[PDB]
């Protein structure tokens, strides 16, 4: 499977 | 509506879990690689890997 | 030891759900039953979802 | 992901 991309910026 | 290739298993509990074959909706998907996304089968809602997902 | 090449949500309930990367022991068809080293929750998985 | 397999037969 794909890695697992990083999470979102903090707003 | 967008469908997942894959599973993928929450590992946040804001995530959204869904399997292979699911159709999605996207909501959100303005704030990252990570969109937020509403599954028609289940019907909840959570944040999923934008690269798991390809248009219906 | 076996390692999860994908995740999988349990469609059944005596499946075991994983997550890529996690290291799985196998204890005995295309579905077999499983121990997971990382959560220590035991069902069947697809055998071509892991690998040595 | 890859299709998932038959079930075992009992």
């Amino acid at each position: 499977a794909p890695p697992l991309p990083p999470r979102n910026r903090p707003r | 509506t967008f469908v997942a290739l894959y599973d993928y298993e929450s590992r946040t509990t804001t995530d959204l879990s869904f399997k292979k074959g699911e159709r999605l909706q996207i909501v959100n998907n303005t704030e990252g690689d990570w969109w937020l996304a509403h599954s028609l089968t289940t019907g909840r809602t959570g944040y999923i890997p934008s690269n798991y997902v390809a248009p219906s």
